[PDB]
């Protein structure tokens, strides 16, 4: 997963 | 309080605890419209558990996208969210989470999966209400759903997510 | 709204997710008078559905009869509502229904059962808030009920409705 | 099943 | 109306229908002073249910005991209270009960168990709106729990019940 | 189960 900006 | 107990009323119908949730977004091009202008980026949706006093989470959608997709796609994100019952729960979040925009003639759901990353603050247990969402910044693009296609029917989408309990 | 919202959390309290409801019809006399009279010939029970995000669905019964069960019988009818996630469901609905008093004795429980007309505009997807109601006019004789027997005790009945969820 | 009247 | 409306909501919001609870008691601290103060001896929780329509059940608690226990042991009961359903059910009450007071470090929780005495008023069929409690006056020494421990953190404490649904 | 004094 990739956090949000 | 009359309105902050609707607000109860309506989570309490909306929350599921089988670690399955289908999110109804309509008024769709409205929506879509607001986070394009970049008044209302993202939306939160309504929280559900892994089980009656499981984990609580919710999911964050960009429509109109946010970091490596702002503009071009539609960013969807995972939520662990501060549960009642976090004390008795293992620590990091380690459940696989399925994320799903489903295609309303059942032809071609878009769908993408992660396990959490054990090292990351966003699967600690919440100190805040909610932790830094994470997911899929490049889940859809905008031109797939949206522009025609069977995702967006009488101006509604549906997002669906499934929270493996292996282990639980 | 004070009284819209208490109505939203009295069909909460009365929703199942499974296919399986029991209404509880208390005041039995008053509103079987009610009926007789012709003030209110017939009653909606609160929603239920097949599955969390299935189909939603109700039962309408005149106490004192409707069409060739009219002022000899006890008449109980499914309903097809308009439900939110009609959209990801299949039409017209098709699923096997059953319709029940029950003999506070555990004797001899009123039954039967049926499969949808598919030809049937009451089991087509809902435009209006409601389908057309669909069912048993002569479900039980007001003789058998009201009148003495276990279905009435201490003024109040309970009808019970299993929808089978094959395919579903 | 029979509709309502 | 405006209160009473939101303690429904209150009761929907902690309510299951699979025999299992899970009661959590936040300000641990406070309650346990007014209870050794005598100014709340008692506590009674939500309600929960053995199934959709099956029995209604609270739980009632003394911070600082009850009868042989009082001043020395946290005392724990069990209450059978009018259910919307009681007609349809079986009685007296006869289904094993299992009270737990949760170890915060799953190391040891503290356990105990009855069946029903089914002579006994606490499990016929309510008149009132609930039975005299019956259960366990000595379930745990005041200075186990409370004082140090794994049982209270953060100030609350978890409670948890297990009716068992054998011939349900 | 003993009952609540």
């Amino acid at each position: 997963p990739i956090q949000e900006e | 309080a009359m309105a902050d107990l609707e607000q109860k009323v309506l989570e309490m119908e909306a929350s599921t605890y089988d670690g399955v949730f289908i999110w109804k977004i309509s008024d769709f091009p409205r929506k879509r419209q607001e986070a394009v202008a970049g008044r209302i980026p993202a939306i939160f949706s309504p929280a559900f558990y892994t089980s009656r006093y499981g984990y609580k989470m919710c999911l964050r959608i960009y429509l109109n996208g946010d970091g490596t997709g702002r503009g071009t796609h539609l960013s969807l994100f995972f939520v662990v969210m501060k549960g009642p019952n976090d004390a008795l729960l293992r620590w990091p979040f380690n459940q696989k989470v399925t994320l799903m925009l489903l295609d309303q003639n059942n032809r071609e759901h878009v769908i993408d999966a992660f396990r959490p990353d054990v090292t990351s603050s966003s699967f600690q247990r919440p100190v805040n209400d909610m932790n830094i969402a994470s997911g899929c910044p490049l889940f859809c693009p905008v031109s797939k759903m949206e522009a025609k296609n069977s995702y967006v029917r009488d101006d509604a989408i549906f997002i669906k997510a499934i929270v493996d309990l292996t282990g639980l």
